[PDB]
């Protein structure tokens, strides 16, 4: 359950991220692939080298999905339904992996938002990404 | 854990830059704020009712310093984390019964704090090296469970 | 998201459990305390010895909560709201611990339902307990 | 992992009763059904579209037999799981990149299968002993990640 304060915080952070959303998404993916090599096996057909146009393109899709979640924060299950279907049914993404990408998203925001990434906002973002992850794995429950 | 020399370089170089008086308390404070169930183990610290209370809490800063001291010690003995953290494992596992998932959490919060403090300097490869380190420390601290 | 088949399965299993619900709940707790000693630190004031009236009494409360969830399976967040508040805010139960108790509940049902614990029903019960756990930890998101 | 002699007794006595031709396939089948993302690693097995398909799948039973063979081998060498599972770790970690949480899952599914098969004989202390064993096997299988 995201509190009003959390929603305020998440919205503020996204605001500060602004038009870098896509680039930060690509950076989060690279952090994930390097830090947690097991995750790479979901993208055996991607080139995952630094600077990969495929990682950049995917980072944008991921960022777009998260912003759609922010923009429909009170209706996330519905907003993310197709994505939930895809990740669970087709891709069979191990639920553990959402924690890894969520962490890398936090790390990425932390490395870009010196002022915005306070302990409070960090907490709110964690809850947000946890909430998104819960939806994306819900086709497992 | 076996870091490559490149990984060791990434870790060592960054760590020399770390404010050992502050980062520990920042990581612990954030742990308590972000994963509030961890506050269960620190009721003696006093006011933890808000983020500001936690981060400004002198006991949080003081204990965090000891925690970071332990990380530093692990960094000095990467090829024997098990021996290094033996005693702390005994403490957190046998006496405190902290769930080890929480070791992994504190490690990832520390990573977030390093990212916040170092910004772009905390590159994806530097992160990946630090992830190997915090995984290794978590694993060693958890050895008394194995 | 619990499917109609899952709801059918969970209801069938609870039916077979019948009036043993409380006893199985107490057994699940004992399994948890023995198997996962860290969990014992939430009950420092309980006597956790075999046959403890306090574990028996608590097992019944736990079983009652789960049956209330079954009985309001489409409204679990609302049904379990007070319990969610208690476990997160007051008790500060580590989320990992719900997986441990859920597993012990499955083990307990498995040891009591030779016919009913098929792979399908096992899957449905896992999802059910995962769904209950998600609600009970939701005051963390 | 250090089992007590009472724990070793609980484990050994039960295990002699295990149908080594069946339990492995039952545990693997259930893993694939209950945690369907695991099916990702076994697309070669064929029809896994329903529980019946999975449990009746001959490849599931055959591979499960090998898996249980590995557990049996661990049971014979409790005081050196690390050495025992070295090669399998290399395989699951370095080649397959299975997330280790899944080792813990298969271990708990195995426990469920033992409970189902042995019923009341699978007492809470017998379970607790088996939990130590499956944790130890999971940890050893995951060593190439440490
Ligand atoms: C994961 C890496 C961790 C490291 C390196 C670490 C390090 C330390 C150190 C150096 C001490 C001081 C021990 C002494 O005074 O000799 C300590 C104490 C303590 N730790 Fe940790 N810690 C970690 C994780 C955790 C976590 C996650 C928790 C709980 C959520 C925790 C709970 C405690 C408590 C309650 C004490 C005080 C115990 C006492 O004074 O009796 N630790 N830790
Ligand atoms: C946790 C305890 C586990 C044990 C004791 C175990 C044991 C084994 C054994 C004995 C083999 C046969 C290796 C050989 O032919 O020499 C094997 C292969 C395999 N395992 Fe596991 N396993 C475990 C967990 C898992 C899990 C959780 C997964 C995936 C979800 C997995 C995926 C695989 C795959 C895909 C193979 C075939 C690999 C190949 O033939 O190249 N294993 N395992
Ligand atoms: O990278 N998540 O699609
Ligand atoms: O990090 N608490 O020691
Ligand atoms: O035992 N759960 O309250
Ligand atoms: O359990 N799969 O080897």
């Amino acid at each position: 359950v995201l509190s009003p304060a959390d929603k305020t915080n998440v919205k503020a952070a996204w605001g500060k991220v602004g038009a870098h959303a896509g680039e930060y998404g690509a950076e989060a993916l690279e952090r994930m692939f390097l830090s947690f090599p097991t995750t790479k096996t979901y993208f055996p057909h991607f080139d995952l080298s630094h600077g990969s146009a495929q990682v950049k393109g995917h980072g944008k899709k991921v960022a777009d999905a998260l912003t759609n979640a922010v923009a429909h924060v009170d209706d996330m299950p519905n907003a993310l339904s197709a994505l939930s279907d895809l990740h669970a049914h087709k891709l069979r993404v191990d639920p553990v992996n959402f924690k890894l990408l969520s962490h890398c998203l936090l790390v990425t925001l932390a490395a870009h938002l010196p002022a915005e990434f306070t302990p409070a906002v960090h907490a709110s973002l964690d809850k947000f990404l946890a909430s998104v992850s819960t939806v994306l794995t819900s086709k497992y429950r | 854990v076996h870091l490559t020399p490149e990984e060791k370089s990434a870790v060592t170089a960054l760590w020399g830059k770390v404010n050992v008086d502050e980062v520990g308390g920042e990581a612990l404070g954030r742990l308590l704020v972000v994963y509030p169930w961890t506050q269960r183990f620190f009721e003696s610290f006093g006011d933890l009712s808000t983020p500001d209370a936690v981060m400004g809490n002198p006991k949080v800063k003081a204990h965090g310093k000891k925690v970071l001291g332990a990380f530093s010690d692990g960094l000095a003995h990467l090829d024997n984390l098990k021996g290094t953290f033996a005693t702390l494992s005994e403490l957190h596992c046998d006496k405190l019964h902290v769930d080890p998932e929480n070791f992994r959490l504190l490690g990832n919060v520390l990573v977030c704090v390093l990212a916040h403090h170092f910004g772009k300097e905390f590159t994806p490869p530097v992160q990946a090296a630090y992830q190997k380190v915090v995984a290794g420390v978590a694993n060693a601290l958890a050895h008394k469970y194995h």
